[PDB]
């Protein structure tokens, strides 16, 4: 049994209705289990059967299900409802559907930093490229060393979406040695974003 | 006065083992109003097959020792299987009064044999309730020993006539247990096998 | 209230053995199943196996049979997950949870209604190493949008975590402490940046504070402009 969640990432605002879908490979029973996982927290069980939660307090979450297709619907979203959702029956967990808040597309303020002299005294070199306050998380960073594209030595770190202005930040680290830093001159950061029509490049040369 | 010099044992020369294993690990046990009776005959009764099962809530034998059952021969062996609650296990005994003894499963006063009951919450509970197990709680008279009543006729409790429709004073005699894992051990499902010799 | 309490975080060498407890309270332990769920970092939930609390009836996943052993002690009302030989692919968050479903029907009600808080198991051939902190200085060409950016780079430490503050907790606006990445040396790296006004560089001193608790290292680096 394999369980596949049909949106991988959905965008919504505070106070809407969100429908997410989980489909099984073979035919299973009437309902599936739904879980909500905030980042850094344990998963919290939401619903299996809607007749079980028929207390005096009405339920925010609703669920429907055929033998293959299953559906979790959130009628109103709080800011605590933007998390990763999982479907499960017995031993098959679906891959998670992540809800992000939706806002206007913001351009990233690109910065580049030179590697420090103390790391060059240690023996390595780290050139980092900062991307601040961009709303769609798809952003591509290419490291060009002396106008030649490098790969396999760059690591990216993306923060979570902010609680105040609901944007993202990325940090790309290019790791070289001391001799590989002193061999070449031009270092550039090519950033592809949806909010920028042209690729904005902030660059520095060795020394200066 | 003259002492015996030898001891001889003459049993019949059969090697078939009795199917106590098929009684004790059946996937579905019966309800107590419609309990299952299996006749055990023409086999070798090894009672150590019972001992490699679960730690029993009750292994109470009446008229016989439990450690001497491998030394005896029996005429008619019956195995009666059903599912009850945990606070009705003592009601499967001679000389008892209640709902299981009076209306579902009655043991005689001159009963010989064993009553073996073990907890089966893992097999016969659902979190919303297991409604496949029923008991009779309304009947005009008490049961005779080993009398099965599987009737579903609509019972009248008032002076009005009743015409098969459960209305004002008309009730079905079969009530469900509704077994849950959140219950206590007196309301959890227990599987009972009664061996009658 | 039904509560599940797990053991603490574990840092192990590869080849060692580990046993993890899950203690249940507020419910009858012998009437319910306890299951184990792993989560690799950045990944989803994976079902490992369940045990029944009454007679230790254990079912494993086919991707976890023989790799782990699941036991239970009903007198202490607890369950255990145990490795024989630890591998570096066992670095995960492990959750114990309570479940109950139909025995001969896998498609009926096998849901985890109550969850433990999780234990974090990291396996690496690496020792408790303090971090090196490098300043990430602004420039005259960094005046973009009327504001500047400066930060600190926290490199080559083991294990997690590192707490980074700015100006002893004063500047808590525009700070972005990035999530840590694992390098190809068994050591972690992090960046902690702030966005400052460009005219407030000379008037205000910007010192970042880096604390790494398993090596007891508290290092303070002032970020001068360049
Ligand atoms: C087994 O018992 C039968 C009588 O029931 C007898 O005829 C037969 O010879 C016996 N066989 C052996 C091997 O003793």
């Amino acid at each position: 049994i394999q369980m596949t969640q049909s949106p991988s990432t959905l965008s919504a605002s505070v106070g809407d209705r969100v429908t997410i879908t989980c489909r099984a490979s073979q035919r299973i029973g009437s309902w599936v289990a739904w879980y909500q996982q905030r980042p850094g927290k344990a998963p919290k069980f939401l619903i299996y059967n809607p007749s079980t939660l028929e207390s005096g307090v009405p339920s925010r979450f609703s669920a429907s299900g055929s033998g293959t297709e299953f559906t979790l619907t959130i009628s109103s979203l709080q800011p605590d409802d933007f998390a990763t959702y999982y479907c499960q029956q017995y031993d098959a967990f679906g891959q998670g559907t992540k809800l992000e808040i939706k806002r206007t597309v913001a351009a990233p303020s690109v910065f580049i930093f030179p590697p420090s002299d103390e790391q060059l005294k240690s023996g390595t070199a780290s050139v980092v490229c900062l991307l601040n306050n961009f709303y769609p998380r798809e952003a591509k960073v290419q490291w060009k060393v002396d106008n030649a594209l490098q790969s396999g030595n760059s690591q990216e770190s993306v923060t979570e979406q902010d609680s105040k202005d609901s944007t993202y930040s990325l940090s790309s680290t290019l790791t070289l040695s001391k001799a590989d830093y002193e061999k070449h001159k031009v270092y550039a950061c090519e950033v592809t974003h949806q909010g920028l029509s042209s690729p904005v490049t902030k660059s520095f040369n060795r020394g200066e | 006065r003259v002492q015996p010099t030898e001891s001889i044992v003459r049993f019949p020369n059969i090697t078939n083992l009795c199917p106590f294993h098929e009684v004790f690990n059946a996937t579905t046990f019966a309800s107590v109003y419609a309990w299952n009776r299996k006749r055990i005959s023409n086999c070798v009764a090894d009672y150590s097959v019972i001992y490699n099962f679960a730690p029993f809530f009750a292994f109470k034998c009446y008229g016989v020792s439990p450690t001497k059952l491998n030394d005896l021969c029996f005429t008619n062996v019956y195995a009666d299987s059903f599912v009850i609650r945990g606070n009705e296990v003592s009601q499967i005994a001679p000389g008892q009064t209640g709902n299981i003894a009076d209306y579902n499963y009655k043991l005689p006063d001159d009963f010989t044999g064993c009553v073996i009951a073990w907890n089966s919450n893992k097999l016969d509970s659902k979190p919303s309730g297991n409604y496949n197990y029923l008991y009779r709680f309304l009947r005009k008279s008490k049961l005779k020993p080993f009398e099965r009543d599987i009737s579903t006729e609509i019972y009248q409790v008032g002076n009005k006539p009743c015409n098969g429709v459960a209305g004002p004073n008309c009730y079905s005699p079969l009530q469900s247990y509704g077994f849950r894992p959140t219950y206590g051990v007196g309301h959890q499902p227990y599987r009972v096998v009664v061996l009658s010799f | 209230e039904v509560q599940l309490v797990q053991s603490g975080a574990e840092v192990k060498k590869p080849g060692e053995s580990l046993k993890i407890s899950c203690q249940g309270s507020g419910y009858s332990f012998s009437s319910f199943w306890i299951g184990w769920v792993r989560q690799m970092p950045g990944k989803g939930l994976e079902w490992m196996g369940i045990i029944y609390g009454g007679d230790s009836d254990t079912r494993y996943s086919p991707s976890f049979q023989g790799q782990v052993s699941i036991s239970a002690d009903k007198s202490l009302s607890t369950a255990y997950l145990q490795w024989s030989s630890l591998k570096p692919s066992d670095t995960a968050m492990y959750y114990c949870a309570r479940t109950f479903g139909t025995y001969y029907d896998n498609t009926e009600d096998w849901f985890f209604d109550f969850w433990g808080h999780g234990t974090l198991v990291t396996v690496s051939s690496a020792s408790t190493k303090g971090p090196s902190v490098f300043p990430l200085a602004p420039s005259s060409k960094s005046t973009s949008g009327g504001t500047a950016a400066l930060g600190c780079l926290v490199k080559d430490y083991f294990p997690e975590p590192v707490t980074v503050s700015w100006n002893s907790g004063a500047l808590t606006s525009g700070v972005h402490t990035f999530p840590a990445v694992l390098q190809s040396s068994g050591l972690y790296s992090l960046s902690s940046v702030v966005t400052v006004p460009s005219s407030s560089l000379g008037t205000q001193t910007y010192i970042c504070n880096v604390n790494h608790k398993p090596s007891n290292t508290k290092v303070d680096k002032k970020v001068e402009p360049k």
